[PDB]
RNA sequence: AUAAUAGUAAAGAUGAAAUAAAUAAUUAUAAGACUAAUAUAUGUGAAAAUAUUAAUUAAAUAUUAACUGACAUUGAGGGAUUAAAACUAGAGUAGCGAAACGGAUUCGAUACCCGUGUAGUUCUAGUAGUAAACUAUGAAUACAAUUAUUUAUAUAUAUAUAUAUAAAUAAUAAAUGAAAAUGAAAGUAUUCCACCUGAAGAGUACGUUAGCAAUAAUGAAACUCAAAACAAUAGACGG
């Protein structure tokens, strides 16, 4: 066979470097194993600055916090600030007791 | 590590410096004066000096030092 | 520029040097020196 | 920012039941696909000849093959080692 | 004293790096001080460090975070890989160039203000050239510019009544300009990010000026032909030129007129095999990586 | 730091130089100023790496291998090669500054006469000086070293560096000068050379050769212009040859004992 | 698929949780041990890590 | 345990004392990283020859 | 742990024993101890400067000393929370020493991020036998790298040749890259005259990294077959 | 719950059972109560309490500036508020559910489980002032060695971190302690209030006060005994 699961290779970008255990399973093994959501700040509103109480009438935002049945996520997975999530939370039930959400 | 810190320490540390304290060599040099004199002291009296120190690789040192 | 400002939203700059007498003593300045 | 948990003193640091990685056994897999060509070519196909080639020389001597089956985890060795240099407990 | 002493101190000298020591995201240039010890000190766990390094470790290179931390072991990688790609790309005998024609950082040039005419552009770069600055923290820069930039007032209500009162009897579409000048030559004497933190030419990885000749026994070299591997046996995704790896570095290979034979064949483990390439070009670009463009000599 | 040796009978060696080779000025350039030069080189060089704490020697053998060292190889080599050059030329290796000994009368051991004839088919001593002045004329057309050397085998033979070329590591030695033209013979020999290099299993790609110096001629322009001048390199060689301190050379010939 | 979508909803935990009352001092004690356990283990895998990290670099 | 023994048996002890070590457990504390193999033996090379100049000096008085 | 007394009192209890007859014999050390006394203090020490920068601690500035208006335009004239706060934790809290070079230091390596790839030894020699002379770059017996530049940018500063941080920067930055051209340029010449004189090399660095790379690609092939047959087995099911 | 619709013969319950044109499905209508995720009761509140949304009114933070000039702390008596249950009126009553009547289980089963399910649980206006109303820890002030983690304010810049000062929480030194442990107090001190003086009898009796009432507050003595209690230790035992 000529083909590989693309979960058993690494694609290694253009302009890096990179040394030879870049090519070994062990690479493979710690990118999975450090495989977080850490470029979400740069495209998450609510961990930008901005009162997530001023997005109460834009479900759209809003519904990227919750899940697929509308329960808003836990601050252990928005890993939003303290007041942030208190924040988001009250925009997300202000939104649906309005009828947007 | 000034993590780490044991503040009854406090009179020999000269300050911290990336993430650790750093020891007042002026202090170590006198204490260190001060307790070579006692070796030799005991050394030329006839005394046993047993010299302890059990990380790994100071064998070589203690066992010239006896 | 404060007084000598060409924004259509100006600040309370212009309203005190009118008050002042300074957008005034300045814009008869300004066409005295170009006399 | 991510939140780090600090766990009080304990009196031990064990994982109850460490897992560990069984490499499946190389008969049982060329055992698994003999049956799988003949449930799609036929039992006795031309096609799965290698097949049975390869399964009776990993049977011949012993039907799951000569392999070293023996894996044991040491976390639990290390974890009880290092506790007391890593727990980040205060001074005495 | 010993304060004088320590700031000048080897451990001094490197400076302060708290970034992963563990990174899986795009690597483009070294990250920490390689640290090297001798094969002496080695024998004795001596890395000028502040604790002896574990036995186990036989490298005699390693990158560091802490010398101590609460959990009473140094943060520490014992590897020192990025000496050997700044050393390959030395083998390869390409400078680096650069694609926009500038001049070069490690001449002092004498410039002039050619692209200063951008005065607008770049004086607000420092309140625009925001993108990851704090809500509030970048809000800071609007008061605390206002106050600063409003107590000029009076000097800017004289001087354009004294040399351009033309403009401010007719038109704001030059008093804009003489706005933008002012600041900018009240804000040279000041010390406004003073200090360019940004990459400077080539950052280090090569000091070799353009122009000359590799003479070898065989006669000049024209060409230079160095091994690599094929990574995909499918062109990049968007682009027609597939990826090479080529002495540590990722380069884009243009072949002549068509592939070879052994990428259908071979399929994804052609990074299996190693072929020729010849290095066409070298750039450096702003995010710090190196634009390695190749080309796969094959057999003819 | 690498600081340049103290060599004996210092102050007689500033005064009247070397005594029928070198004058006073001849030996301040080749040694005075050439190896405090090679060595502040060397010290910039090699000064915040691991090969400070190394001797020349030891650094040479080291960087044999790697080509991007060369620089660092060259400076080493030039050192080792300018002291062993200065040793064997020097009047007397013991100190006789406070003894003010004026006889030294040093000639060739049995061991090292009875390894000339042996090695160069019943060839005397000065024949083989006059082969030894030949090959330094013929094959060095630049800077270079002139060295005889003796080798796992026995036997001595006669080795020609270009520039500085060490002769304890064949593929190092710098004989052949490849800006000109080779003839096929000596292609061949470059040819097997690099087969042996081959098969060697080190990661380091590094062979054994045991090969030693006996006796070292600096043919570099820092030794001889000043007294001999362009063109007169075969007379200085000749009066090296001729004046040699062989209470040293034979030190370096192993006997076994 | 349909499996994980309850699963990271809960739905099958709240129906069962819902077939009988709870008294709300009950309910605010198991949610506190509930969450104890939770953080007990984030403190356990993380100092795990550290052994590990540990081991590998010799110590 | 040795230092308690030393205490309980009246053996007076030298140590070298870091940041996180107790001083009043010794008689004559020297301030000092303990951690690196190149700091203790500088330290104890010093009071090794310090006891062999005291034994020199017993040797020598003896003889004369 | 409590301030122990046993340690630094033997002379004091074994004393006893001699006198009361307990102990017989006089211990060897016993003289020796008597003639240097323990230090038994064991105090917490003020200090009233940072050894680093010199700044004072323990100074408050009292309004009388502030006459002049602050930034916000309004006059101090009363002590404010800070200032009625007893401080006398940070006479006792061991300073944070700084250093100006620091900064340079985190710079020059943020514009020349290739030079944390050249190897630093932060074994020391003899910090006592260095006699250097920053007028200037290079010097006898330390390489060239960053702290050169740092040194030297340190040496205009203090002889006033420059006024300005950056300038005297700048200005070694550029002595800097000279004499490093001039080294990359002598090592590629001294390769490419030892090749023209016959000179052979058994493995280059390019070549070396092959090598490391075929012994990773070849364990890496083992796996993904082996991992690309359970998996197809698995499917099955 | 009711009605419609097609569609049927079982449904429901339990450890297993049995008691009382359906169940299930899709529509439509009505009613009462409750408030999923977020969520940590984090935080807020004097405590009791407090987490679906909005609005109105009231109160609540930090720093700075100016001002008052000891105006403070504590607090007998007193006052106010005070879970659940309970009671007095008038509404409401889906679900839950003391009691009662039945079905089971059992040798028996005034129980645990099941059914039917009244008071109650809900709202409005009141009475009453009790809880393991608990941190089983009264309030205030001065002070004492560390670390970690959050939060807040401020400062700086080579702009995102760094440096400061507070608060909270966690683990500790010292100290205290019968110990378990406490840890900024259960430490070092000062000020004020409440309360205790062997067990049992007893928070009972009697009286008094208060309340529609249940009750609440106050609160003994005799007789009898040499007991009685706490922390910790080693065992034994554990459906
Ligand atoms: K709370
Ligand atoms: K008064
Ligand atoms: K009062
Ligand atoms: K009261
Ligand atoms: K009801
Ligand atoms: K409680
Ligand atoms: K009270
Ligand atoms: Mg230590
Ligand atoms: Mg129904
Ligand atoms: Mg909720
Ligand atoms: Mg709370
Ligand atoms: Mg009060
Ligand atoms: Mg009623
Ligand atoms: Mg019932
Ligand atoms: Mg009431
Ligand atoms: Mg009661
Ligand atoms: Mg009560
Ligand atoms: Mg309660
Ligand atoms: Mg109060
Ligand atoms: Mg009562
Ligand atoms: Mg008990």
């Amino acid at each position: 066979t000529k083909k590989i699961d693309q979960s058993l290779s690494k694609k290694l970008p253009k302009g890096t470097i990179y040394d030879p255990f870049d090519f070994s399973m062990g690479r493979i093994h710690l990118d999975r194993k450090y495989q977080a959501n850490k470029n979400s700040n740069r495209n998450d509103i609510m961990k930008s600055g901005a009162n997530p109480l001023e997005f109460y009438a834009r479900p759209r935002i809003l519904s990227r916090y919750v899940t697929s049945t509308g329960r808003i996520q836990h601050r252990d997975i928005t890993g939003l600030s303290a007041k942030n999530q208190r924040r988001l939370s009250k925009a997300i039930r202000r939104c649906q007791a309005i009828g947007l959400m | 590590s000034t993590s780490l810190w044991r503040s009854s320490t406090q009179s020999y540390i000269y300050g911290e410096y990336k993430g650790i304290h750093i020891i007042d060599l002026n202090q170590t040099l006198s204490y260190l004066k001060r307790a070579a004199k006692v070796v030799e002291g005991v050394s030329e009296s006839g005394g046993i000096i047993l010299f302890l120190g059990t990380r790994q690789g100071q064998k070589r040192g203690l066992e010239e030092a006896a | 520029m404060g007084s000598l400002s060409n924004e259509k939203f100006f600040d309370i700059s212009l309203v005190d040097s009118y008050l002042n007498k300074d957008l005034k003593n300045i814009s008869n300045k300004i066409d005295s020196k170009l006399n | 920012k991510p939140p780090v948990y600090r766990l009080p003193p304990l009196p031990r640091l064990k994982v109850k039941k460490p897992i560990i990685r069984q490499e499946a056994n190389k008969c049982l897999v060329l055992m698994s696909n003999l049956l799988q060509c003949w449930s799609s070519y036929g039992h006795m196909s031309p096609k799965c000849a290698g097949l049975v080639t390869e399964l009776k020389s990993c049977t011949s001597e012993s039907a799951l093959g000569k392999r070293n089956n023996v894996q044991k985890s040491n976390i639990n060795y290390h974890a009880a080692r290092l506790y007391d240099r890593i727990n980040g407990k205060p001074h005495d | 004293t010993l304060a004088e002493l320590l700031g000048r101190s080897r451990i001094a000298q490197v400076a302060n790096n708290h970034k992963p020591l563990t990174y899986t995201g795009k690597k483009f240039h070294p990250t920490h001080q390689i640290i090297e010890t001798k094969p002496s000190t080695l024998y004795r766990q001596e890395w000028g460090l502040k604790s002896a390094i574990p036995s186990k470790i036989k490298s005699r290179y390693l990158v560091y975070n802490d010398l101590d931390t609460l959990e009473r072991i140094t943060t520490f990688e014992p590897r020192g890989g990025t000496q050997w790609n700044r050393l390959r790309f030395q083998e390869m005998g390409v400078p680096i160039v650069s694609n926009i024609g500038r001049q070069n950082p490690f001449f002092k040039y004498i410039s002039r203000p050619e692209d200063e005419s951008h005065a607008k552009l770049s004086l607000f770069k420092e309140m625009k050239g925001d993108t990851d600055i704090s809500p509030a923290a970048m809000k800071k820069r609007l008061k605390k510019i206002t106050a600063l930039i409003r107590s000029f007032q009076d000097e800017f209500k004289e001087w354009l009544v004294e040399n351009h009162p033309d403009e401010l009897k007719l038109n704001s579409n030059k008093l804009e300009d003489y706005v933008v000048k002012f600041l900018n030559k009240k804000l040279e004497t000041k010390t406004n990010k003073k200090f360019n933190t940004e990459i400077i030419g080539t950052g280090g990885l090569s000091y070799s000026l353009p122009g000359k000749l590799k003479n070898s026994p065989n006669g000049v070299i024209q060409r230079t032909v160095v091994p690599g591997r094929i990574l995909n046996v499918v062109k990049e995704n968007n682009d027609n030129k597939w990826l090479a790896a080529i002495g540590g570095f990722v380069a884009d290979v243009v072949f002549f007129q068509s592939p070879p034979s052994s990428f259908n064949s071979m399929g994804d483990f052609i990074r299996m095999k190693t072929f020729l390439f010849e290095i066409l070009e070298a750039s450096m670009e702003k995010n710090g990586s190196v634009s390695m463009h190749a080309r796969l000599l094959e057999p003819q | 730091i690498h600081v340049v040796p103290k060599l004996p009978n210092s102050k007689a060696l500033l005064q009247n130089g070397v005594p029928n080779i070198l004058s006073s000025s001849g030996f301040k350039t080749v040694w005075f100023d050439y190896q405090r030069y090679l060595c502040d080189k060397l010290t910039l060089a090699t000064a915040g790496q691991s090969l400070e704490s190394y001797y020349p020697f030891h650094i040479l053998l080291k960087t044999a291998g790697n080509p991007l060292q060369s620089n660092i190889f060259n400076l080493a080599s030039s050192i080792h090669n300018n002291h062993l050059f200065v040793e064997n030329i020097l009047p007397s290796a013991v100190e006789h500054g406070t003894n003010s000994n004026a006889v030294v009368k040093t000639e060739p051991s049995r061991l090292f006469l009875s390894k000339i004839k042996d090695s160069f088919n019943g060839s005397d001593w000065e024949v083989v000086k006059e082969e030894m002045i030949y090959r330094a004329e013929n094959e060095v057309l630049g800077q270079g070293w002139l060295f005889l050397v003796e080798n796992n085998e026995k036997k001595l033979f006669i080795l020609t560096s270009n520039n500085n070329g060490t002769p304890y590591y064949f593929p190092r030695n710098q004989s052949f000068d490849l800006n000109s033209a080779i003839s096929i013979d000596e292609f061949a020999t470059l040819k097997q050379m690099k087969e042996l290099i081959g098969k060697s299993t080190k990661l380091n790609g590094k062979v054994q050769d045991w090969t030693m110096p006996i006796i070292c001629v600096n043919l570099w322009d820092h030794a001889y212009l000043h007294d001999y001048g362009v063109g007169n390199r075969s007379k200085y060689v000749k009066n090296v040859l001729d004046n040699l301190n062989w209470s040293v050379v034979n030190n370096r010939i192993f006997s076994g004992i | 698929r349909l499996n994980r979508i309850m699963f990271e909803n809960n739905i099958p935990g709240d129906k069962r949780s819902q077939r009988f009352y709870m008294k709300p001092g009950k309910v605010a004690e198991l949610k506190r041990s509930q969450r104890h356990r939770k953080e007990f283990m984030m403190g356990f895998k993380r100092l795990i890590e550290i052994v590990k990290d540990a081991k590998r670099k010799g110590y | 345990n040795a230092l308690l023994e030393a205490i309980k048996s009246r053996v007076p002890t030298i140590a070298i004392i870091d940041t996180d070590s107790e001083p009043s457990l010794v008689t004559y504390p020297i301030p000092g990283n303990d951690d690196s193999l190149r700091s203790v033996n500088f330290l104890l090379g010093v009071l090794a020859r310090a006891g062999q100049r005291g034994l020199q000096n017993r040797l020598a008085r003896n003889n004369e | 742990m409590k301030i122990q007394t046993n340690a630094v009192n033997v002379l004091q209890r074994t004393s006893a024993y001699l006198k009361s007859g307990l102990l017989k014999e006089t211990p060897a050390w016993y003289n020796v101890v008597a003639s240097i006394p323990p230090s038994t203090k064991f105090t917490r020490e003020p200090r009233f400067k940072n050894p680093s920068n010199g700044h004072i601690i323990g100074k408050l500035v009292d309004v009388t000393e502030q006459p002049h208006a602050n930034n916000k335009g309004l006059y101090k004239t009363r002590p404010n929370s800070s200032d009625k706060r007893v401080g006398v934790k940070r006479l006792y809290r061991p300073p944070k020493l700084t250093y100006v070079e620091d900064r340079l230091r985190s710079l020059f390596y943020k514009q020349h991020p290739w030079e944390l790839s050249r190897p630093k030894i932060l074994v020391e020699n003899e910090i006592g036998d260095e006699n250097y002379d920053w007028s200037h770059m290079l010097q006898i017996g330390r390489p060239l790298d960053g702290e050169s530049v740092i040194q030297r940018t340190m040496y205009l500063i203090k002889t006033k040749q420059y006024g300005d941080m950056v300038e005297a920067y700048d200005h070694a930055r550029y002595e800097f890259y000279a004499l490093r051209m001039q080294e990359e340029t002598e090592q590629q010449v001294a390769l490419e005259e030892a090749e023209m004189f016959g000179s052979l090399f058994g493995v280059s660095a390019i070549e070396h990294g092959i090598q490391k790379e075929q012994e990773v690609l070849d364990v890496w092939e083992k796996k993904v077959v082996e991992e690309t047959e359970l998996m197809a087995a698995r499917t099955s099911n």
